[PDB]
């Protein structure tokens, strides 16, 4: 019964349970008149014929808003990956939704559509058979080399606040200069190369051709930070093949 | 290597954890119960590694400097028709550091 | 002070031999290579001062061994770096012409660790300062060129650790 | 979702007590100075659209990775999405000093959001030096110390309705740390 | 060594100028499981707190060369590296820094340095311990927060 | 009422299978002694992790050639797998002790583990030495003769159960010897 | 105590933050439990000065011989020296809980002391009494099951690790027997 | 004994000369400060009794083994004499604190305080734990910043002093270790 409760929200609206209050109302739905009393509760309701109307069949939405966010997680957990199944799976939807069992964030990836490109493209299928006690050794390193790369981050954060207040009795004494150039602004005058700029000298990015003491630690942060961001997957498709080592087992 | 068929993957599933809570009924579980773990192997399976790297050096050679006229640790091939031997010997020497063959 | 060319006129003759199909094999292999060197010895010639600037500014500015305190705070110390970054960028031209690393350390890396620590010049900054001069300069000599001349930033990089 | 006023009735609730006369001393002083709290939220929500355009191109200045090639920033479907997110914290932080109590953020915002931003590839990292900014231009909004617009309020004292809303940013930044 | 080396402290006694390192053996770190010096030191262990580690190794450098035979029955203070005041006390031909009870005599160095051996840690004085990582609480509701202040007729007595 | 024990164990479904109050009345009127042997199995399973690390060290304590480094309870994955292992046939020794029978012992747990015990490498004759030390504790503790414990239970005699758990341990030594 | 984990360093002039060229990924992956692990050391060395008195009267009262004239332990200098040891083994113990290998242990304090101990005239079959106490005594605080001192604690579980510390105990046991 | 005049001759003694006007100067500006000593020691002999019973308790809930059976302040003379051995160590510091020179303190107190304390069985560590609270208090105390007792007096400055009370409780702490 817990587990026809679920696809209903899914099969017909196209989403999660919001919380447990949304979920608790179609019980008594139920108790009042049954399953086709159940049923219509969502085929005559107002955000059925808003989004889907009467012409279109009804799908998974990706609406941008979320008005919780858990349910996004949930709608993920729900109908994740193309090729899987309702048959003979477990309930999963009751532990979430009462903050008990967080949602681990491999099972949110399996139900989003795929994207060409990542800045970390997963290594899923490019996981080597091993062994459960070298796989879990597999998945803690992740964790583990997400400790240390947080903590030097955090080091180059305290290194921009301080490179700031550094330059900020005179980033401040030159805001109420008058400070005149000789050519770039008005059109009357001639400045050569620098009625833009000229001929490959914008960069890859903008923020590269600026320079200065706080745009240099900036550049470290960046290459500090996204490091960091794909050893998280690393972790995560680690994890992912442990709930199959485990699931599976 | 893996013989164990014979232990498929329900392998240390560990079924008598009972639990009697009282006078009432056994309760059998079904838990694992995984070890002190760690799993002690080398090379995993991704690279872990941010830029932060220059740790690689040359192995010493001696007194010479690395990567030194080891012309007597390198291969060669061939020797020459009018080469005749040694009467001493005074063995094998080391890398005679300073000054290569080309001095 | 041996080039590839003078690498293998050591090998092929300090046990006496003499020059047979393989040691003539890297011969050639490295006379494929003499047109891409020379082009990569040029541009790097021509901006010198461009890549050591864009290197400081990437790298070793940004962190407060610039500011007071730190390692490179006084203009007598400022200009010891880029002087000192020039050498790098410099002999590393001439390993990446000669096709061998014997010059680095015969002129470079011999008392050059050991010299740091006297000074208190930080390794970890300097190491930095060299990887990011070698990222500018896959910038100019392309792919392969940059592969040739960055083989022999990390070289310094390894021996300097 | 719960006020200040549904706060200290489920406090009550606890004891099965009445709402007596001693704590009704504090409820008459919080509806006394709520004619501060709707100008407080009017200095906010005048200055919305350029409070999460000064805090997302204020994250770009400290992080030009972001938009470099490949990067969570970088092409216009994700700027859009991220000023889209940065106007939402805004939001829920506008109806946590609205309604007195931060009970509307904590549960249909702040829950789940960390784990979210994992799955998508989003770092969290910048989006806690994200609504740091936010957190120091509502401050400035609510005490009237803006630099580049003064708005015109009656004289007095806001400082307990600044450190009101800046509990509300750091506990955003402490659910997605 | 190995905490020299992670610390980035190891960069500062390479230097030249003439030190009086009072390196304790690792018996002085294996005695570190005091349960008093436990409190005080077990938070350091933790990856991001290499701040004091910094602070708590550069206390055990010493700027000059203070052999054990230039302290005989002399009682001498000096700030470390850290920049808080360490007395080196030798009577008795038992050579003293703070709790340091020093094990070996002298190890000669590079630059005119000296190493002594000593038997613990030497803690810098006013070290307080870093606390542990901790939840950052907010207050559960607004109006037990407006009945915490005194207003101004509660302050002039006018009310209980 | 034995199957639904049989589908936790040997069908792999339902995890506890936990006897109610109406449900326990006849499976003590199908289980001969069942007053006696329900405290049998109580008197090992409550006392499971007090006889493992006897009798993995016991093993180490007559035998100390192990954790020498090239013996096998060197290395702690391999020390924790051997404390694992002596966990297994501890349990599994108790569900025959409860069931009656050591046709569940020998399929699931105990067939192919001759084979497997070769194929890693695991000394053979210490795993006969492991086994006898539980051999010696489940004797002692459903007799209520343990030495620095005693349990307090209903009065009565049973060795006959105390011979019905010596059948079971040795069937495992039989079978990896 | 202070290699038992890896930290970052961040600042400048390191040579680690740069050139180091390796995070420890044996080191970066023992913090993941790293929270229970400071707890369960936590909970030996603030007993610990409870745990020596207690396991060396342990062996006295089980065996009086050793406070018996010509025992091993009747002099002062003697008694202080067993006193000493205990101390010195449970520190060790300690690291290896803590660094999470027992490398530190075989080293330091195992290394040579079967033959330190048959070279003084130390009755080796004794003493593993007073480290198999010391073994009971770690399990109970690390379960947090002692009997007249209990600590707080954060909820969960702390089985593998009591598990983990008994590993220890029958390894310094057999090294001297 | 010697003190801060007596430490200079024996230091001239050993030149073979006269106490010139070089070394004057170490006892003339001694002099001069020789109201801020005597202002310095009036910290703690007001407090002195009150500063025992802070620092042998602190010791007490930092380690908890000492007053389990067992241990070492756990009867009545056991605890008597650990707030007998807390004052007398704070009365040879208060005397060598006075005298502005360590001979006191290293041939009273410690003269042979570490043969004692192995030979007594007292642990140690929790004696260089107490010491130490003790010199957390004097240099509050002499600084005048102590959280919940301020004394008057002229303004100035302490650092010397502090620092000197620092060196003489870490020469105790050093020789009792
Ligand atoms: C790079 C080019 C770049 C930055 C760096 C970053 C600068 C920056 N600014 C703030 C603070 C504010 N932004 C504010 C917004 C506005 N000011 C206005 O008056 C209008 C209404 C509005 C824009 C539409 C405000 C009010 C502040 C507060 C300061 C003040 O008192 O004026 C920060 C925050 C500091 C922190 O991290 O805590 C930063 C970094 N913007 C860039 O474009
Ligand atoms: C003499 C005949 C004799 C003893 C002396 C005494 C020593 C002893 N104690 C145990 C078992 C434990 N000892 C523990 C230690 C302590 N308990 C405390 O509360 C404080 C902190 C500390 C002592 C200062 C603990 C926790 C145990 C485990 C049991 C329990 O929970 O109490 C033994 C071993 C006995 C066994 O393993 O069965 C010995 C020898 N006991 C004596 O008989
Ligand atoms: C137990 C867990 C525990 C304690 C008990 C307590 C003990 C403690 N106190 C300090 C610091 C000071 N102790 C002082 C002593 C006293 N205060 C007084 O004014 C009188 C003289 C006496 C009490 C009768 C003083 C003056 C200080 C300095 C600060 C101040 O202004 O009070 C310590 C050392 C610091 C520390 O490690 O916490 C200890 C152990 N603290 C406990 O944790
Ligand atoms: C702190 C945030 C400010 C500040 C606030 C004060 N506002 C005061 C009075 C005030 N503001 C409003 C308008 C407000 N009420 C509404 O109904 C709506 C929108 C529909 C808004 C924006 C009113 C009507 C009043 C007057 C109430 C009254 O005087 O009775 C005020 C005066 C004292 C008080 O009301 O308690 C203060 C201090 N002023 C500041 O200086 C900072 C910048
Ligand atoms: C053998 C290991 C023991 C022993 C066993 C006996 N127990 C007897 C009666 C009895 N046993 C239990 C516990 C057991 N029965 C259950 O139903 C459940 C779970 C709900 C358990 C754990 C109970 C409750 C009783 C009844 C006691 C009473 O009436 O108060 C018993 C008597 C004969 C019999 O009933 O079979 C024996 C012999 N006694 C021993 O002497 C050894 C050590
Ligand atoms: C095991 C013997 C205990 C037990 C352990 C748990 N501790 C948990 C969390 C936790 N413990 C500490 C203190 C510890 N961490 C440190 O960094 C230091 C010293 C500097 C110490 C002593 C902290 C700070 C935390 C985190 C608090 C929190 O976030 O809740 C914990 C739960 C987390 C986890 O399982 O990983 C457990 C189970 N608890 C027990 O019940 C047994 C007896
Ligand atoms: C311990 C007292 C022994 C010893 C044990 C080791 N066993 C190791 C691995 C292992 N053992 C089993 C059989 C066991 N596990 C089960 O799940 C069940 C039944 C439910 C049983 C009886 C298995 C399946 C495995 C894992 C094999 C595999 O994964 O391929 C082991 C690890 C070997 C290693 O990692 O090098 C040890 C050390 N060895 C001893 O020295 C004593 C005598
Ligand atoms: C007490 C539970 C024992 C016992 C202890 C005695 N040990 C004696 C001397 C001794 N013990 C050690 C080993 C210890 N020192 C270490 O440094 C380390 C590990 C790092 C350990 C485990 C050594 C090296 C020595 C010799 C030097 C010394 O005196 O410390 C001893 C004195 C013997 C004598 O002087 O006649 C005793 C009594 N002996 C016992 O009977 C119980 C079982
Ligand atoms: C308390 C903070 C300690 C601790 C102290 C105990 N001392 C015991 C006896 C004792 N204490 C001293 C120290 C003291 N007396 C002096 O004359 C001097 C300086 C010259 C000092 C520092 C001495 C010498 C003695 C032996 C005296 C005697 O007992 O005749 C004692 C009781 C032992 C007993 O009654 O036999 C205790 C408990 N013990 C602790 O646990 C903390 C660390
Ligand atoms: C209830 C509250 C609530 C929120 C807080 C947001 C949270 C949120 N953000 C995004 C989605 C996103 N969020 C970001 C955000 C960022 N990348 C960055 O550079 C910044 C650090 C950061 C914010 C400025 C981006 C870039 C996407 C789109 C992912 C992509 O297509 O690349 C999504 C997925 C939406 C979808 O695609 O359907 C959700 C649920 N939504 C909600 O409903
Ligand atoms: C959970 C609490 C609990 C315990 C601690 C044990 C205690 C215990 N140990 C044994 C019995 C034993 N116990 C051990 C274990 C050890 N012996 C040694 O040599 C070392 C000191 C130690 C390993 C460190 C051994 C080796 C035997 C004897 C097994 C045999 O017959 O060979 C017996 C059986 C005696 C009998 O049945 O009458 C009991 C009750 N049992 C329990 O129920
Ligand atoms: C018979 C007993 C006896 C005493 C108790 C002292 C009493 C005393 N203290 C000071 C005087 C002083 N005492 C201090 C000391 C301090 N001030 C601070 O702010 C610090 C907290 C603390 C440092 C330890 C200072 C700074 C002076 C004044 C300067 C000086 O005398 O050098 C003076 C000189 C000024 C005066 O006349 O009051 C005297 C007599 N002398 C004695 O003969
Ligand atoms: C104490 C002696 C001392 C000096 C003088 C010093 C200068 C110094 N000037 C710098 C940058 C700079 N300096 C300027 C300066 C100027 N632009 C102009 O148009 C003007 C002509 C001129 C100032 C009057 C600029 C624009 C930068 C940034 C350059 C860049 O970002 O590429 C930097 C790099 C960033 C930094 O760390 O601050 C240093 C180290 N350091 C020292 O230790």
């Amino acid at each position: 019964q817990f587990r026809f409760i679920e696809l209903n929200f899914k099969h017909f609206m196209g989403r999660a349970p919001l919380d447990m209050a949304e979920m608790s109302k179609h019980y008594e739905i139920f108790a009042a008149g049954g399953y086709d009393a159940e049923v219509d509760s969502y085929f005559d309701s107002e955000e059925y014929l808003d989004v889907f109307g009467l012409d279109t069949v009804p799908y998974m939405r990706f609406r941008g808003t979320y008005a919780p966010n858990s349910t996004f997680n949930l709608q993920c957990r729900l109908q994740g990956g193309w090729a899987r199944s309702d048959k003979k799976l477990p309930m999963m939807s009751m532990l979430p939704l009462n903050n008990k069992a967080a949602i681990m964030p491999h099972q949110i990836v399996d139900g989003l559509p795929v994207i060409p490109n990542s800045e970390h493209p997963s290594q899923k299928y490019n996981v080597p058979k091993v062994s459960r006690e070298k796989l879990q050794r597999e998945l803690l390193i992740a964790q583990g080399k997400a400790n240390a790369l947080q903590i030097e981050l955090d080091a180059a954060y305290t290194s921009l606040a301080s490179s700031r207040a550094f330059l900020a009795p005179f980033a401040a004494m030159a805001a109420d200069m008058d400070i005149r150039p000789l050519y770039g602004k008005n059109p009357q005058v001639f400045a050569g190369q620098f009625l833009g700029v000229g001929a490959g000298q914008w960069g890859k990015t903008g923020a590269d051709t600026v320079r200065g003491r706080s745009r240099r630690v900036a550049a470290d942060i960046g290459v500090k930070e996204f490091q960091l961001e794909r050893v998280k997957q690393l972790v995560v498709d680690l994890q992912r093949a442990l709930a199959l080592e485990d699931a599976e087992a | 290597d893996v013989v164990n068929a014979a232990y498929p993957k329900n392998i240390k599933n560990k079924a008598p954890v009972i639990s009697f809570d009282g006078k009432k009924g056994v309760k059998l579980e079904m838990v694992t119960l995984q070890t002190f773990a760690g799993d002690d192997s080398e090379d995993t399976l991704f690279d872990y590694s941010s830029g932060k790297f220059m740790p690689q050096k040359p192995a010493d050679m001696g007194i010479a400097w690395p990567s030194g006229d080891g012309r007597q640790a390198e291969m060669k091939g061939g020797k020459g028709s009018f080469n005749q031997p040694d009467l001493r010997k005074y063995g094998p020497f080391p890398d005679f550091l300073k000054r290569s063959m080309d001095l | 002070m041996q080039d590839a060319i003078t690498s293998v006129i050591n090998a092929a003759d300090v046990q006496g031999k003499y020059l047979d199909a393989n040691s003539v094999e890297k011969l050639r292999g490295y006379f494929q290579t003499g047109e891409l060197r020379v082009r990569a010895a040029a541009t790097i010639a021509a901006n010198a001062a461009t890549i050591i600037k864009e290197a400081v500014a990437k790298s070793l500015l940004y962190s407060d061994i610039t500011r007071p305190g730190g390692n490179m705070y006084t203009t007598r110390r400022y200009a010891a770096c880029i002087r000192d970054l020039d050498y790098y960028l410099r002999y590393a031209t001439y390993g990446m012409l000669a096709g061998d690393p014997s010059i680095l350390d015969e002129r470079v890396l011999n008392g050059l660790k050991e010299t740091y620590n006297s000074l208190g010049v930080p390794i970890g900054a300097t190491i930095q300062a060299i990887q990011a001069m070698k990222e500018v300069t896959g910038s100019l000599v392309g792919s392969d060129a940059g592969k040739e001349m960055g083989l022999y930033f990390d070289y310094i990089c390894s021996g300097l650790s | 979702m719960l006020d200040a006023f549904s706060r200290v009735v489920v406090n009550s609730d606890a004891k099965a007590a009445y709402v007596g006369g001693s704590d009704l001393q504090a409820l008459k002083s919080f509806i006394a100075d709520g004619n501060k709290r709707l100008d407080a939220v009017n200095s906010i929500v005048s200055n919305a659209s350029c409070m999460v355009s000064d805090a997302v191109s204020g994250m770009i200045c400290e992080n030009p990775g972001l938009i470099s090639p490949g990067g969570n920033c970088y092409t216009n479907r994700r700027m859009a999405a991220c000023l889209r997110d940065g106007e939402i914290i805004l939001r829920y932080v506008s109806y946590a000093l609205l309604a007195g109590d931060a009970s509307v953020l904590e549960d249909r915002c702040l829950n789940g959001l960390k784990e979210t931003y994992i799955a998508l590839g989003v770092p969290t990292n910048s989006s806690i030096r994200a609504v740091s900014i936010m957190k120091a231009q509502a401050v400035a909004f609510i005490t009237n110390t803006a630099t580049e617009r003064k708005m015109s309020f009656a004289a007095g004292d806001c400082t307990s309705l600044a450190s009101e809303v800046a509990s509300y940013f750091d506990r955003v930044g402490a659910a997605i740390s | 060594v190995k905490l020299l080396n992670e610390s980035g402290v190891e960069k500062l006694v390479e230097q030249a100028g003439p030190y009086t390192v009072f390196a304790p053996t690792d018996d002085a770190f294996a005695a570190l499981l005091e349960p008093h010096s436990f409190n005080k030191l077990a938070t350091l262990l933790r990856p991001e707190n290499n701040d004091a580690l910094r602070k708590v190794l550069m206390h055990h450098v010493i700027p000059g060369a203070f052999t054990s035979a230039s302290l005989m029955d002399r009682a001498v203070t000096v700030k470390s590296l850290a920049g808080e005041p360490i007395s080196i006390m030798g009577l008795n031909k038992l050579v003293t820094a703070g709790t340091a009870k020093v094990v070996r005599a002298d190890v000669p160095c590079a630059n005119g340095c000296i190493i002594h051996a000593v038997s613990s840690v030497i803690i810098p004085p006013n070290y307080v311990p870093v606390p542990q990582p901790t939840k950052p609480v907010f207050p559960r509701s607004v109006i037990a927060e407006i009945a915490k202040l005194p207003t101004p007729r509660q302050a002039l007595g006018l009310d209980p």
